[PDB]
């Protein structure tokens, strides 16, 4: 169902995330490669723990995107929502306000 | 103007490559499909494009059904990283769930 | 090319300079008892810069010094330092304070019991 | 005392792009091993990919050297491609010129490079197989207008040469190999075999008689040959999507030596394993070729290599660990670093791992 | 802290809450007003002086509810008018908290008829609705904002009636006199009428706020408020300081005022409180009843100062805060509407014109270099200063910028005009510079920075302490954390504005000091006003009075013990606490046990980084101006009188 | 005067302490990195054809 993961590649091991984990389920740990001031330190779920609670992706708090959502069907979501893509101009008037 | 529009994240919108399945035997059963998760789309020509020019971003999990290896244009003389065609390059995000606890 | 990096921070410095001395010649005030109205802006500006550049110079060169430390300076950075310290000291007896400051007379003032005898002059 | 300053740069792309700027400076005070000098050379190399379809990518070569008293120049521009994962098809042209001479020269050759083993048990156990022991052929058709007539006098000896002396396929290596060449080449584990002349032709062209030779001959490596072993870490032609260029150079005199070079090139990085990157394997031939050179004066080295990673990248691992961090800059600056520059530098293949990751 | 958020409220929720809050307001105003009796109407003596009440001294003075007579006889009156005008402001307050707890539960039932007004259409007043509104604001601040210029204007209008009346202050133009601002009460009635009325049928846009902006609104308006704040400082010293205010604050050095933990009349050991009490022992000053706070004269105290400089830097201190929470609550409303959206969508410059990550940068950079050129030029000016006044590598005061006035055209805002006025002029700026770095970041960089961008990372819950120490360290990069630095940063700035008020000399850190030419600066700077000691020395000559205080006393203990205590969350600590913690639920449960069977099953708890910064950031403060308040209650000490040359 | 200066420097000293003790870190790296880039802005306007160098910053070790 939802079966959340987290990318290794881009966690930055902030535990944001673990800390909505339920205390009993603890699927959400810590794994160490070293130097943990380079980034070794990074979160991994452990998908037989998992619950499929959604308290870690729904928190809104995973700031690399690393954490993510995969749909029944399979779809992955970095975010609860991500905002739309937009064209963007700098609107700049011609005699008034904002000239140029 | 850019960083806000989409994920703050990614500056070049990214796109998982879900689902692929070996049996209609074309590939095309490739489904690119946004890191929003709002438009099951397909490897066309377009997003070729798309992604040569660094645009779009296409990116593979290592937990699925198996996409395509060798299948699925692969170069494995280093440590696999999936290309739809040679000039192309999907990153594989690397998910490291059961080697660790 | 480092020489615009140099001619900004001269330009920069000069620029300091001169407009402290335009606005000591705005700025009314009365020079002082002998002092001039030419110079002692000059003076004033002259610490300022010196100040800024000190302090600047002493944190780039430390940063280097941390950048360029190993083993090699062994003996290259003590003996450093006591040769300044010893310069320190040496430059205390023959630039700052020359000699042990007796009166002008010269009589040695080195117990208290002769600067009380002193302090109350008749 | 005979220092040595060196200053390395490797500025690298995010992603999959293994490209890298490579910038290097050095001087070195210890004389060169040239017999003959002053020695000043710059070489440029600008490779542009002109048929993607095929795999074909136009490399330029120019080299430009003064040598004592005389001026010398080999440029050559060649579209080379990748016929197949084991077969590469050239085919260029180019010049020699020396002082008062100089030749054209046109080429087709062909370069077949397949090991000796392709065991799978190797490679799911050695996550980093540096000695790969192979066999390179080359099948090398080359033309050259025979417009000056030393260039005729040179080709008619040739000419009664192969065709009276039965061991011209072996002395060949050793005329060809010219100096210590063939003593390097024998310290790197490069053997070469006897040389198959398939014909000499003199196809004579629209402006004048043209000699055309057709040789093939063959390279083998004991695995310390990166022309082998690294074949396909040779030619990025899949990673060229833009030019790729690299300006090099060196001035020597019985002073010392000095040395620069700044490129822009792909295959600097190379994925080790599970979304960790890595700056390429060091090649050894040019280790092992310097160590002809570089045990020849005691040294001592102030050197500086600053790894520009991208944006977002962190280094997970430093055989010599790195003198200093700039958040993205990682500085190496003397101690083990500086022991592995002079041991480098003296013909040392030991290992520089770096291993990077987003 | 979050339970009475912008978004768990309502309008009506807030218009309950703001009234509510105003009524428990008129009833600190009666506490304060009673705090002021000195004789009470009864005959016998009333309260000392409290600040509280010396603060609104001068203005009751001026509305003559007070009197600064000092005759038994029209003390006992300005006491019952003091009386007389608390009762009515409890009573109002306790009307204005029965309609907030009606606007508060909605229940906007008239208690007589029943009728249940609605919140979103309700005619004003009646008829004059009709008359100007036509019909209420439908829906939208924009349609508010007329009505509520209308509303200050029948304030205007009502205080207007009260003074001409009430107080017995006709309207008269003449600006010297307490009438004027009962005719300026009439004159800013038709304005903020008339505004309102144009407000009313012609509705400003920034459509920002409008739709979902409590928050919104709020941030903008609180910063608006705390520019109104620092300029309501800057006129109340200009003004207080003129003379037309001198009836009523400079009077105040005339007065002798017994205030609650001045120094009190002390007896010695053997002391026996019976009769006379002179047998026993002998009190400290005699003609005083034992333990009787002493008098304290207003002249040697500069109570007009005193007053002006509290009321002044109340001012700029809640200015500066409410500035600082303006930006931090407009980079929340940014953050949502980053996260949401709708930050994209929004069509204003006060959104549209920073969108773009450049203009951000440049922006922040400018703030940046700016900071750094007057800071660096004002630290080297006041380091030089006391390099020279020091004597210190051999130097002299002839080398510092005792020349460095400022221009001729630049000293009408200076009474002396004199490095002093330069220093003060240009750390402003540069606090101000350093603060707006921080408010900059707030107000761009609340979702995403450019090192985030680049290290593709994005601020989503505007209070995170942290990312972790990746890349080096995420430390306190939270709009929160920002806010905080914010605060920290203009607790600088604020200094300066004390020390600019209390007679500091603030260009050097050591004026005044027993040392080389720290007392020449009097002669060589042609100085008339004896500046208060310079900024170290300072400490000094402030604390000769406050250690003279058993109540100050106190204060500086009580502040410095919570503005230490502020490093055991601010610091780098969090996880030793917790460790620690964790030590001591263990110890407190096998150590309990063995001692008493009983059992514990009770946590010690560590607050986390974002309730450490916000609590060590408020101790913080608290601390410091908790003896800024010190600094300014002590007496503004400094003299006319320069001093001459040290030889 | 010199005891005067030892004060003076002491309490700077003490005081710059705060600025790495403090939970800041983050926000000192995300200011350098706003440092660097004002640097190359400010480099490339008004000084001409000039741009490198990043503004260290602290590790919280
Ligand atoms: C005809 C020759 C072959 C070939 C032969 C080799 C060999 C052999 C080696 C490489 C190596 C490399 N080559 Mg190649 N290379 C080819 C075409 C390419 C193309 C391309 C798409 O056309 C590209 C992008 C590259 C790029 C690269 C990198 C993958 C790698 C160096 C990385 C490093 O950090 O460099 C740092 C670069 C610098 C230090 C600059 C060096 C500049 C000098 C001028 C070049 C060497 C000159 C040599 C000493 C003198 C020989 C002169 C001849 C006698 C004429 N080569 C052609 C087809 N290449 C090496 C590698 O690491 O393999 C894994 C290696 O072993
Ligand atoms: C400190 C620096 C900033 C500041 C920083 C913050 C931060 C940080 C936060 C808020 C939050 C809020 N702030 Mg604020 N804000 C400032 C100034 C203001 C002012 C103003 C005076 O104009 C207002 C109206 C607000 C309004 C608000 C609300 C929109 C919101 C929820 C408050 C509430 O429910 O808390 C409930 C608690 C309160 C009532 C305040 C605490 C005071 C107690 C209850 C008062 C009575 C007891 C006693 C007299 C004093 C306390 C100590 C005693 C020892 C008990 N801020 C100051 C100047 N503000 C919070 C929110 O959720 O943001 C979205 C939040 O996280
Ligand atoms: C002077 C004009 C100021 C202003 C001054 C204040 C002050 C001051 C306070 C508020 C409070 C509130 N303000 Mg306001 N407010 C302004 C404009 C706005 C606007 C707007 C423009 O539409 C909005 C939407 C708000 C929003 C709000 C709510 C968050 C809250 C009222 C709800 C209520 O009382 O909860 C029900 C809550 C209770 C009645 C409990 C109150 C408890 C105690 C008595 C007060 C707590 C806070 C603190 C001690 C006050 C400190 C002031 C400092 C001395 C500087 N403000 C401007 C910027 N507002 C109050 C609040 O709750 O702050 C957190 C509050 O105290
Ligand atoms: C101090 C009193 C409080 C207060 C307490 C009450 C009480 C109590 C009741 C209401 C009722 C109502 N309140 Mg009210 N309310 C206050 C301010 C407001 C404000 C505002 C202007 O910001 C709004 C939007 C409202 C909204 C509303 C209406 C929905 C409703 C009246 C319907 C209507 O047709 O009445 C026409 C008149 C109104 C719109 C009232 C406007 C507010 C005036 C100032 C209340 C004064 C009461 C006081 C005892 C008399 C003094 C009059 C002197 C001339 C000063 N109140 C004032 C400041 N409110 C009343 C009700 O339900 O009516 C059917 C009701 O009984
Ligand atoms: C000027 C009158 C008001 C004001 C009215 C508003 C309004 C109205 C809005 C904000 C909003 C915001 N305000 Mg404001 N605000 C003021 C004072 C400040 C100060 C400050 C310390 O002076 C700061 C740091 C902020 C900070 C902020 C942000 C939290 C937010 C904009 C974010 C953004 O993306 O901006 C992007 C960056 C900009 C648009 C930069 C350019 C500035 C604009 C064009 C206008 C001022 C410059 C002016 C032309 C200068 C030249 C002439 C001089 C007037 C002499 N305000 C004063 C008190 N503020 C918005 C917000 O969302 O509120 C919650 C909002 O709706
Ligand atoms: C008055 C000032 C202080 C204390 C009082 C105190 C008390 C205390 N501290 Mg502290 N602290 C600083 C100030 C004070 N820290 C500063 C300025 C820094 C910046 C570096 C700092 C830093 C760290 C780190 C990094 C760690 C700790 C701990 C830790 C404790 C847990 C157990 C223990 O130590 O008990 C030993 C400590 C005692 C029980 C102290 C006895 C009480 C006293 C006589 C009177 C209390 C007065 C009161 C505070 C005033 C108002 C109270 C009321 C009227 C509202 C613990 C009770 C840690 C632990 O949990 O591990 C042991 C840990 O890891 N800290
Ligand atoms: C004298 C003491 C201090 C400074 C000098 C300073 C300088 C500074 N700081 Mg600081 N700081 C504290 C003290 C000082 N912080 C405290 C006690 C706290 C505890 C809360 C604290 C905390 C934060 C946070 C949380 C952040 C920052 C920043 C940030 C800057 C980058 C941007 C800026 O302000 O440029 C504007 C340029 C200036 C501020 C530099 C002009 C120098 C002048 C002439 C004083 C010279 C001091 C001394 C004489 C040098 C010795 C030379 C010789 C003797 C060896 C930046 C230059 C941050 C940024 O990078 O954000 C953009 C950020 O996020 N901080
Ligand atoms: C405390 C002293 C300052 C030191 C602060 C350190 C600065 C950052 C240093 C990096 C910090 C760090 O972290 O790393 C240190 C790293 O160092 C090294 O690297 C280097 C880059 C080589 C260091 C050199 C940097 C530079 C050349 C030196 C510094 C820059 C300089 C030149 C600073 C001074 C600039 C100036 C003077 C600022 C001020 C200039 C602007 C002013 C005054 C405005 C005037 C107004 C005008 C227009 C008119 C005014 C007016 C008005 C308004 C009205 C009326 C009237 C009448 C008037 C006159 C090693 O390589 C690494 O190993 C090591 O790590
Ligand atoms: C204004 C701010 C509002 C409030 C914030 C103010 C506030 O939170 O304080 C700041 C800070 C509390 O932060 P912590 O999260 O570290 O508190 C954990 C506590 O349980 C002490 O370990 O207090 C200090 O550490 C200094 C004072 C502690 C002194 C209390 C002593 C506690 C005794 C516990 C038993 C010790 C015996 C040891 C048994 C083994
Ligand atoms: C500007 C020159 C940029 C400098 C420039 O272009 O680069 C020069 C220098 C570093 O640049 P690099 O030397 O590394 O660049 C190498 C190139 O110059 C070689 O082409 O700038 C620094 O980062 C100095 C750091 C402290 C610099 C502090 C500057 C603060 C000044 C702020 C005051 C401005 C006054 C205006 C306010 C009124
Ligand atoms: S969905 Fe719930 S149980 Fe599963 S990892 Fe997330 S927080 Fe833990
Ligand atoms: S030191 Fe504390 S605040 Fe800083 S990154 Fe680590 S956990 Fe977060
Ligand atoms: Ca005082």
């Amino acid at each position: 169902k939802k079966h959340y993961f987290i990318i290794e590649n881009l966690c930055v091991g902030c535990g944001l995330c673990l800390d909505k984990c339920p205390p009993k389920v603890n699927a959400i740990g810590y794994k160490f490669y070293g130097d943990v001031q380079e980034g070794g330190f990074r979160c991994y779920i452990d998908q037989a723990a998992c619950i499929s609670c959604s308290a870690c992706f729904s928190g809104d708090e995973c700031p690399s995107g690393a954490l993510i959502e995969v749909l029944p069907d399979g779809e992955v979501l970095d975010f609860s929502y991500t905002p739309p893509e937009r064209l963007d101009f700098d609107l700049r008037f011609l005699h008034r306000f904002h000239r140029e | 103007s850019g960083p806000w529009s989409g994920n703050a994240v990614h500056k070049a919108e990214k796109y998982f490559i879900t689902s692929a399945k070996r049996d209609r035997d074309g590939k095309l059963q490739i489904e690119l499909v946004p890191a929003s998760g709002r438009r099951k789309l397909s490897p066309t020509p377009e997003m070729i494009r798309r992604l040569i020019d660094g645009e779009i971003e296409i990116y593979i999990l290592t937990t699925q059904p198996d996409i395509a290896i060798d299948m699925n244009k692969e170069i494995i003389d280093m440590e696999n990283r999936y290309v739809i065609d040679f000039d192309k390059r999907g990153v594989k995000w690397t998910m490291r769930e059961i080697p660790v606890f | 090319s480092n020489g615009k990096l140099i001619a900004l921070a001269v330009g920069g410095a000069v620029l300091m300079g001169a407009l402290f001395f335009s606005v000591s010649f705005l700025t009314g005030y009365i020079p002082a008892p002998n002092h001039s109205a030419i110079l002692t802006p000059l003076r004033s500006f002259m610490g300022w810069f010196l100040l800024i550049f000190c302090a600047s110079i002493i944190i780039m060169g430390l940063g280097k010094m941390s950048s360029a430390i190993s083993d090699k300076w062994f003996l290259s950075f003590p003996l450093s330092i006591f040769v300044i310290v010893m310069v320190m000291f040496l430059s205390l007896r023959v630039y700052w304070e020359k000699g042990r400051t007796t009166t002008v007379d010269g009589k040695y003032i080195r117990t208290t019991a002769e600067l009380k005898e002193f302090l109350n002059k008749p | 005392v005979t220092t040595a300053h060196s200053d390395y740069e490797i500025v690298l792309e995010g992603g999959s792009s293994s490209w890298g700027k490579v910038k290097a400076r050095a001087k070195v005070n210890a004389p060169p091993a040239s017999p003959l000098l002053p020695a000043d050379c710059d070489v440029k190399l600008n490779v542009k990919p002109l048929d993607p379809a095929k795999g074909f990518v136009r490399i330029s070569a120019v080299f430009e050297s003064i040598v004592d008293s005389t001026k010398n120049k080999l440029t050559i521009e060649a579209d080379i491609a990748n016929e197949t994962k084991e077969r590469r098809i050239s085919v260029g042209e180019g010049m020699v010129s020396v002082g008062d001479f100089s030749h054209t020269f046109s080429f087709e050759g062909s370069v077949v490079n397949l090991f000796y083993y392709r065991s799978d048990a190797v490679r799911r156990n050695v996550p980093n197989p540096i000695y790969m022991q192979g066999r390179q052929f080359h099948d090398i058709l080359m033309k050259v207008p025979l417009d000056n007539n030393d260039l005729i006098d040179t080709w008619e000896g040739t000419v009664k040469a192969i065709g009276s002396t039965g061991a011209f396929n072996d002395w060949i290596r050793d005329f060809w190999f010219i100096g210590p060449a063939f003593t390097a080449l024998n310290e790197g584990g490069q053997r070469i075999s006897r040389i198959e002349v398939n014909g000499l032709n003199t196809e004579s062209g629209p402006k004048g008689p043209v000699g055309v030779s057709r040789w093939r001959f063959s390279h083998g490596g004991s695995g310390m040959v990166d022309s082998i072993s690294r074949w396909a870490e040779l030619f990025p032609s899949d990673k060229l999507n833009r030019p790729a260029q690299v300006e090099a150079g060196f001035r020597s005199d019985s002073q010392g030596i000095e040395v620069k070079v700044d490129g822009e090139f792909p295959g600097v990085s190379v994925d080790a394993g599970g979304g960790l990157r890595r700056i390429l394997n060091h090649p050894l031939i040019p280790l092992v070729h310097h160590g002809m050179v570089g045990k020849f004066n005691n040294f001592n080295v102030d050197a500086q290599l600053k790894v520009v990673l991208p944006k977002g990248y962190k280094i997970r691992y430093a055989a010599p660990q790195y003198r200093s961090q700039n958040l993205e800059e990682y500085r190496w600056s003397g101690g083990a670093y500086a022991r592995w520059v002079e041991h480098v530098c003296k013909g040392g293949v030991g290992q520089f791992e770096i291993l990077y990751a987003q | 802290y979050q339970i009475f958020d912008t978004e768990k409220l309502d309008d009506e929720q807030v218009v309950g809450g703001h009234l509510a809050l105003l009524g428990v307001l008129g009833f600190i105003m009666g506490i304060y007003y009673i705090s002021g009796i000195q004789v009470f109407p009864w005959g016998a003596p009333g309260f000392h002086d409290n600040w509280f009440y010396l603060t609104i001294k001068p203005r009751m003075v001026s509305l003559g509810i007070d009197t600064y007579s000092t005759k038994t006889a029209d003390l006992e009156a300005a006491g019952a008018r003091l009386l007389g005008w608390a009762a009515f402001h409890f009573l109002v307050g306790s009307v204005l908290i029965f309609g907030g707890w009606r606007h508060w539960t909605h229940n906007l039932t008239n208690p007589f008829t029943g009728r249940c007004g609605n919140f979103r259409d309700f005619r004003f007043l009646g008829k004059f609705g009709d008359v100007v509104f036509n019909g209420t604001s439908a829906k939208s601040y924009k349609e508010a904002l007329g009505p509520h210029a209308v509303y200050m204007s029948l304030l205007f209008l009502g205080w207007g009636i009260v003074m001409w009346a009430i107080l017995g202050f006709a309207p008269i133009p003449d600006f010297q006199t307490i009438n004027s601002e009962t005719f300026m009460s009439f004159v800013f009635a038709v304005i903020f009428f008339a505004l309102g009325i144009y407000w009313w049928n012609n509705p400003p846009n920034a459509a920002i706020h409008l739709n979902d902006d409590m928050k919104a609104a709020f941030s903008v308006h609180l910063t608006a408020i705390g520019y109104i704040n620092i300029a309501l400082g800057c006129i109340a010293f200009v003004a207080f300081q003129q003379p037309s205010f001198a009836p009523y604050y400079k009077e105040l050095d005339k007065l002798v005022f017994y205030l609650y933990g001045e120094p009190f009349n002390r007896v010695s050991f053997n002391f026996v409180e019976q009769g006379g009490k002179v047998i026993s022992g002998a009190k400290e000053f005699a003609d005083f009843p034992a333990y009787a706070i002493l008098p304290k004269s207003g002249e040697a105290f500069g109570m007009a100062r005193v007053v002006t400089n509290l009321i002044v830097f109340n001012h700029i201190i809640c200015g500066v805060l409410y500035v600082f929470a303006g930006v931090y609550h407009g980079g929340q409303y940014l953050l949502k509407i980053q996260l949401n959206g709708m930050y994209n969508q929004i069509k204003s410059i006060w959104i549209t014109k920073g969108r773009d990550q450049e203009v951000q940068v440049k922006i922040l950079g400018t703030v940046m270099a700016l900071c750094f050129a007057t800071m660096l030029s004002v630290y080297a000016v006041i380091v030089w200063n006391t390099i020279c006044e020091l004597n210190i590598f051999g130097t002299n005061i002839t080398m510092s910028f005792y020349w460095l006035k400022p221009l001729p055209i630049f000293q009408w805002m200076f009474a002396d005009p004199s490095i002093n006025d330069w220093v003060m002029a240009h750390v402003i700026t540069a606090g101000s510079l350093f603060s707006l770095i921080a408010l900059v970041r707030i107000a761009f960089f609340a979702h995403t920075s450019p090192l985030w961008d680049d290290l593709g990372l994005k601020k989503n819950s505007y209070s995170f302490p942290c990312l972790g120490p990746v890349y080096g360290g995420t430390c306190g990069v939270s709009i929160q954390d920002q806010l905080w630095f914010a605060m920290l940063w203009g607790i600088k700035g604020l200094s300066a504005v004390c020390w600019y008020i209390d007679g500091a000399w603030i260009a050097s850190m050591m004026y005044g000091v027993p040392a080389a030419d720290a007392k020449a600066w009097d002669s060589i700077a042609h100085l008339h006003h004896h500046y208060t000691s310079g900024i170290f020395y300072y400490f000094w000559t402030e604390t000769v009075t406050i250690f003279s205080s058993s109540h100050l006393s106190t204060i500086l203990m009580i502040g410095h013990l919570v503005w230490f205590i502020s490093f055991a969350v601010w610091f780098e600590d969090r996880g030793s606490r917790l460790e620690g913690a964790d030590i001591q639920t263990r110890t407190i449960r096998w150590l309990g046990k063995k001692f008493l069977n009983r059992d514990v099953n009770f946590r010690f708890p560590v607050l986390t980084i974002s309730d450490s910064k916000l609590a060590g950031t408020f101790l913080y403060f608290g601390g410091t101006f908790m003896l800024v308040f010190l600094f300014l209650a002590n007496g503004f000490y400094q003299t006319n009188s320069p001093l001459p040359p040290p030889v």
